[PDB]
């Protein structure tokens, strides 16, 4: 496995950081090394190449170095356009072999937010038709991390989260839980509970 | 203007045979290879491999040798990969990209849009939609949907401050769920089944 690894897998950052994100080769590759970047749903593309090269229109406020088995993509001065996550990529030549890294989200800095918690039992409507689905709202917070337990006076629940409110750097978490009725029926009293360092204990709704 | 472009999204069962494909204009397309790059759902990039049009000359990831072919017609500069059987996990986003110099296995500059397959055993179902009922906030359960996407909007679009329409999650039945939050009318639309529910 020639291998390629990436630090940190987040990264926290303000608009005007020089920010520094790491790439290890597991074996010597010279300056073989290309970085890219990438947006939700946009296609990848290229910043540096042979480790250190711009890609003409790539803004100079980004750099590479390295040489063997580190190497490093800088961003002087972090901008807007900059938060987007990031891949290294060993290539060769002579024989192919693309290996990427598995990825740096660079993600927008800002103070803890305690999430506002919501929760809503099922509708009539579903309660006809076989199941019951409980949602908890976990709604702008930060940092990303949160932990929501659900209790029933697992395996039956799904998580979700918005990409960061680019107007607030929040984010926002849907938990449902899916039982049928009656699991649902037979309990009575639902609960939520949600441990974010946003809040001093956990909080149940 | 040198671009990749690539052919429509993809909705397939497992078993099904699919050939997606990458069309290169303004340059010598025989000129220099082709690369196919997987992305899987919130994950990071794979190579799975390279060909040379002017030849056919093609490599293989030792891991997606034998799971895929990568193919060429260099008379109409289209590039492909194709699948005789898909699985499941073939579900995802797939790239074609284009190294930067001719003749050589370098950086990809030049990627296309992107292709998205979705291999399911499920088939087309519209959506259920549940009032989430009661600053407060309230949303619409968009529940048990077949394939992807729904569109969520509120109020015919008046209603934008406060809204999170969250990603789908995709349950153990093979049906897409999401919720969107912000009774009082969600507009939902999902054209795949053509199934429009103002809730």
């Amino acid at each position: 496995d020639i291998q390629m690894t990436q630090s940190p897998s987040t990264l926290s950052a303000s608009v005007g950081d020089r920010v520094t994100i790491t790439c290890r080769a597991s074996q010597s590759i010279s300056s073989w090394l290309a970085w890219y970047q990438q947006r939700p749903g946009k296609a990848p593309k290229l910043l540096i190449y042979k480790a250190s090269s711009l890609e003409s229109g790539v803004p100079s406020r980004f750099s590479g170095s390295g040489s063997g088995t580190e190497f490093t993509l800088t961003i002087s001065s972090l901008q807007p356009d900059d938060f987007a996550t990031y891949y290294c990529q060993h290539y060769n030549s002579y024989s192919p072999g693309y290996t990427f890294g598995q990825g740096t989200k660079v993600e927008i800095k800002r103070t803890v937010a305690a999430p506002s918690v919501f929760i809503f039992p099922p509708s009539d409507e579903q309660l006809k038709s076989g199941t019951a689905s409980v949602v908890c709202l976990l709604n702008n917070f930060y940092p990303r991390e949160a932990k929501v337990q659900w209790k029933v006076d697992s395996g039956n629940s799904q998580e979700s989260v918005t990409e960061q409110d680019s107007k607030d750097s929040t984010y926002s978490l849907s938990s449902t839980l899916t039982l049928s009725k009656a699991d649902y029926e037979k309990h009575k009293v639902y609960a939520c509970e949600v441990t974010h360092q946003g809040l001093s204990s956990p909080v149940t709704k | 203007e040198v671009q990749l472009v690539q052919s429509g999204a993809e909705v397939k069962k497992p078993g099904e045979s699919l050939k997606i494909s990458c069309k290169g204009s303004g340059y010598s397309f025989t000129s220099y290879w082709i690369g196919w790059v997987r992305q899987m759902p919130g994950k990071g990039l794979e190579w799975m491999g390279i060909i040379y049009p002017g030849d056919s000359d093609t490599r293989y990831s030792p891991s997606f040798q034998g799971q895929v072919t990568i193919s060429a017609d260099k008379s109409i500069s289209t590039a492909y990969l194709q699948w005789s059987s898909l699985k499941a996990s073939d579900t995802a986003m797939y790239y074609c990209a284009r190294p930067h110099y001719y003749d050589s296995l370098d950086a990809f500059d030049i990627w296309g849009q992107g292709t998205m397959v979705t291999v399911s055993s499920a088939s087309t179902k519209g959506p259920s939609v549940f009032p989430l009922a009661p600053t407060a906030a309230l949303g619409c359960l968009v529940k048990d949907y077949f394939p992807e996407p729904v569109t969520v909007s509120w109020n015919s679009g008046a209603l934008t401050s406060g809204v999170h329409t969250f990603p789908a999650v995709l349950q153990s039945s093979g049906l897409y769920s999401l919720s969107s939050v912000v009774t009082y009318i969600c507009n939902v639309n999902h054209k795949p089944s053509n199934t429009k529910v103002d809730k």
